[PDB]
C-alpha cells in the first residue's frame, strides 16, 4: 500500500507508529503494529 | 467446553474445572462532596459600578 | 534547661482507618526518649524539618507561632495568632518586630508593622501539644489537647496526634518564632527525623501504643 | 469619554472581565466542579469515591471511624470500608463473586448429560441444590447414601443411576 | 488441657506464605505505579 499526500513541513514526525497530535488524530493515522517505510522530500518548488 | 479444555472428542467420568465465572458491574457511581465554595462571581460580573 | 520525652509526639500519619491491628510506617518522628529543650517565661528557633511541641498553663501565655525563612519583608512567611477572639491564620510579607508580642485596658499586638502582598486569610492545668511539618508546598498542623493535673511540667504518657490543619501555600520554611501575652495589670521544642515506628491500633481504631525500633535490640 | 446613550454602537460603553489564569508552584489551588450521583447499594457497581477507585458491592456497616477518618482497610492492605463525603457514612465494600465452574460427567462413553458447579457461590446468582462446595446444576439430590463415585466436595459424591 | 506444635506449623507456613503472595499485588517492579488504573489514565496506550 503506498499512501501518498502532502502535509505541512513540521507535523512529518506526526507519521509514525503511536503519536498523539492534530494530524495524527484527526486526518492520518498509522496503528502501532505499524511494519513499513516513510518516506517524505520537500516540495514548495512544485 | 469439556471437549476444548481436554482437546480430545473423548471425555471420561470424573469433574473437569472448565472455565470461571463473575459478576460483571451494573453500573458506575461517583461520589463526593457537598458544595460551599463555588465562587460566587455575582460580585464582579454582577457589580453595580 | 533540657528534658527528656518519654514517648510523645505520635501522629496519625494518614487518613486511613484501622482495627486491632500493629501497623509499621516509615516516616518524620520525635524519637523515644529525646533531648528536648526548655524553655521559661522568645528567641528564634530553627525549622529543618519538622517540629514537636508542647505547652502548659491555664491562663493563656502561648499565643501562636510565626513561621517562614526571614521573618521579615523581602520574602513571604506564615502567622498564626490568636487573640481573645479565635485563631487567626494569615500569610503576606511583614515587616516582624525582633521581639515581637502582644500585651494584656487588655490592648496589644506589637507583633508586626507591615501586611504587604498578602496571598491567604482566615479568621473567625493543660497541656496542647502540636506538630508541624512542610512538605510539597501544604504546611501540616496535628494537635492534640490533655489535661495535665499539673500546672507546668513535662508529664509522662501516650496520646497521639490528630491532624488539624492542611494549607496550600507553597512557602519556603527555615526559622519559627514564638508569641507570648506580656505582663501589665513554660515549652519545649523537639525536632523530627526519618523513623520508623510500630503502631498498635485499638478495635475502635486509634493509636493507643508504640514501638520505635531503632531505640534498642529489644525494640 | 463623553458618554452619551444616543452614541452609534462602537461608541456606547462596554464593560470587560479579563480572567488570567496563573500556575506559579504551589501545591494546588481552584478547580471546576466535580459531578456526582445517586447511591447504589447491593449491586455490583464501579464505584469512585474522591479517588478511591475499585469495583464491588457497597453495603452499610457497623464500623465507627474517627472523624478525620475517610476510608478502612484491613490486613494484607485491601479497601474494605469507605466513607462518603456527602452523607457521612461508613460502607462495607465486598467483592464481587467469582468463582469456577467444574462439569460432572458421567463419561462421554456412557451419556452426553452433564451437571455443573459453581464453587462457592450462592444459587440465587447464577434441579438446583445448594452444597458446601458450592451450587450444582442438573443433578438430583438422592436421600441414600452409596461409596463415593465423583467427588464433589464436603461430602457430597455424584453418580450416574437409572438414566440421571 | 493445661504441644500441637507441628500441627500449628504448617498451619502457619501455609498462611504466611498466602499473605506474601497477596502483599506482592502493590509493588512497582519499577513502573510508575502498582494500579492498571493509573497507568492507563496518565499514559497513552503506546
Ligand atoms: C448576575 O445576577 C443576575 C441576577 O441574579 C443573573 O441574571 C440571571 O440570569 C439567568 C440566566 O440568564 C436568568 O434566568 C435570570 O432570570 C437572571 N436573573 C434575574 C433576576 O432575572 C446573572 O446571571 C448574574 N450574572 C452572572 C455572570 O452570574
Ligand atoms: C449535604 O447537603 C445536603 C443539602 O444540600 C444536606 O442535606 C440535609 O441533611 C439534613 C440532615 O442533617 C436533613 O435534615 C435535610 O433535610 C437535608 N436537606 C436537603 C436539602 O437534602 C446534607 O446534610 C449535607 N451533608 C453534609 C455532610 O454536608
Ligand atoms: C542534651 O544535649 C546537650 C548538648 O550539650 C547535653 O548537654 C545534655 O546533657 C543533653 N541532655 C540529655 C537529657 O541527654
Ligand atoms: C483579633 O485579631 C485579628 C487579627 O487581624 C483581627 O482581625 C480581629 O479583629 C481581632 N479581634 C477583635 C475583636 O478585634
Ligand atoms: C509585593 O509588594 C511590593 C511592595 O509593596 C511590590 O513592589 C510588589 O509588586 C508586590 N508583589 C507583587 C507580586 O505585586
Ligand atoms: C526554597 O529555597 C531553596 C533554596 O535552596 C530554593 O532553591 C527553592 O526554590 C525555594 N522554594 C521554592 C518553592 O521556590
Ligand atoms: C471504643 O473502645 C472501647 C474500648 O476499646 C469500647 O469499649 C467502646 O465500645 C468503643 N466505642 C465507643 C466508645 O464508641
Ligand atoms: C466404551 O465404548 C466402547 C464402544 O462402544 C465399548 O466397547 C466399551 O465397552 C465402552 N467402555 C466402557 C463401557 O467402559
Ligand atoms: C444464600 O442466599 C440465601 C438468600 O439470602 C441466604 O438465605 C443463605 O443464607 C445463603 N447461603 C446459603 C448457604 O444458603
Ligand atoms: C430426605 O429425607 C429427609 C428426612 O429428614 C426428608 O425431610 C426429605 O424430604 C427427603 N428428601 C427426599 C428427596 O426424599
Amino acid at each position: 500500500y503506498a499512501d501518498s499526500f502532502v502535509i505541512r513541513g513540521d507535523e512529518v514526525r506526526q507519521i509514525a507508529p503511536g503519536q498523539t497530535g492534530k494530524i495524527a488524530d484527526y486526518n492520518y493515522k498509522l496503528p502501532d503494529d505499524f511494519t513499513g517505510c516513510v518516506i517524505a522530500w520537500n516540495s514548495n518548488n512544485l | 467446553e469439556t471437549k476444548c479444555t481436554l482437546k480430545s472428542f473423548t471425555v471420561e467420568k470424573g469433574i473437569y474445572q472448565t472455565s470461571n465465572f463473575r459478576v460483571q458491574p451494573t453500573e458506575s457511581i461517583v461520589r463526593f462532596p457537598n458544595i460551599t465554595n463555588l465562587c460566587p462571581f455575582g460580585e464582579v460580573f454582577n457589580a453595580t459600578r | 534547661a533540657y528534658t527528656n520525652s518519654f514517648t510523645r509526639g505520635v501522629y496519625y500519619p494518614d487518613k486511613v482507618f484501622r482495627s486491632s491491628v500493629l501497623h509499621s510506617t516509615q516516616d518524620l518522628f520525635l524519637p523515644f526518649f529525646s533531648n528536648v529543650t526548655w524553655f521559661h517565661a522568645n528567641p528564634v528557633l530553627p525549622f529543618n524539618d519538622g517540629v514537636y511541641f508542647a505547652s502548659t498553663e491555664k491562663s493563656n501565655i502561648i499565643r501562636g507561632w510565626i513561621f517562614g525563612t526571614t521573618l521579615d519583608s523581602k520574602t513571604q512567611s506564615l502567622l498564626i495568632v490568636n487573640n481573645a477572639t479565635n485563631v487567626v491564620i494569615k500569610v503576606c510579607e511583614f515587616q516582624f518586630c525582633n521581639d515581637p508580642f502582644l500585651g494584656v485596658m487588655e490592648s496589644e499586638f506589637r507583633v508586626y508593622s507591615s501586611a504587604n502582598n498578602c496571598t491567604f486569610e482566615y479568621v473567625s492545668k493543660n497541656l496542647r501539644e502540636f506538630v508541624f511539618k512542610n512538605i510539597d508546598g501544604y504546611f501540616k498542623i496535628y494537635s492534640k489537647h490533655t489535661p495535665i493535673n499539673l500546672v507546668r511540667d513535662l508529664p509522662q504518657g501516650f496520646s497521639a496526634l490528630e491532624p488539624l490543619v492542611d494549607l496550600p501555600i507553597g512557602i519556603n520554611i527555615t526559622r519559627f518564632q514564638t508569641l507570648l501575652a506580656l505582663h501589665r495589670s513554660a515549652y519545649y521544642v523537639g525536632y523530627l527525623q526519618p523513623r520508623t515506628f510500630l503502631l498498635k491500633y485499638n478495635e475502635n481504631g486509634t493509636i493507643t501504643d508504640a514501638v520505635d525500633c531503632a531505640l534498642d535490640p529489644l525494640s | 469619554y463623553g458618554f452619551q446613550p444616543t452614541n452609534g454602537v462602537g461608541y456606547q460603553p462596554y464593560r470587560v472581565v479579563v480572567l488570567s489564569f496563573e500556575l506559579l508552584h504551589a501545591p494546588a489551588t481552584v478547580c471546576g466542579p466535580k459531578k456526582s450521583t445517586n447511591l447504589v447499594k447491593n449491586k455490583c457497581v464501579n464505584f469512585n469515591f474522591n479517588g478511591l477507585t475499585g469495583t464491588g458491592v457497597l453495603t452499610e456497616s457497623n464500623k465507627k471511624f474517627l472523624p478525620f477518618q475517610q476510608f478502612g482497610r484491613d490486613i494484607a492492605d485491601t479497601t474494605d470500608a469507605v466513607r462518603d463525603p456527602q452523607t457521612l457514612e461508613i460502607l462495607d465494600i465486598t467483592p464481587c463473586s467469582f468463582g469456577g465452574v467444574s462439569v460432572i460427567t458421567p463419561g462421554t462413553n456412557t451419556s452426553n448429560q452433564v451437571a455443573v458447579l459453581y464453587q462457592d457461590v450462592n444459587c440465587t446468582e447464577v434441579n438446583v441444590f445448594q452444597t458446601r462446595a458450592g451450587c450444582l446444576i442438573g443433578a438430583e439430590h438422592v436421600n441414600n447414601s452409596y461409596e463415593c463415585d465423583i467427588p464433589i466436595g464436603a461430602g457430597i459424591c455424584a453418580s450416574y443411576q437409572t438414566q440421571s | 488441657s493445661s504441644a500441637l506444635g507441628k500441627l500449628q506449623d504448617v498451619v502457619n507456613q501455609n498462611a504466611q506464605a498466602l499473605n506474601t503472595l497477596v502483599k506482592q499485588l502493590s509493588s512497582n517492579f519499577g513502573a510508575i505505579s502498582s494500579v492498571l488504573n493509573d497507568i492507563l489514565s496518565r499514559l497513552d496506550p503506546p
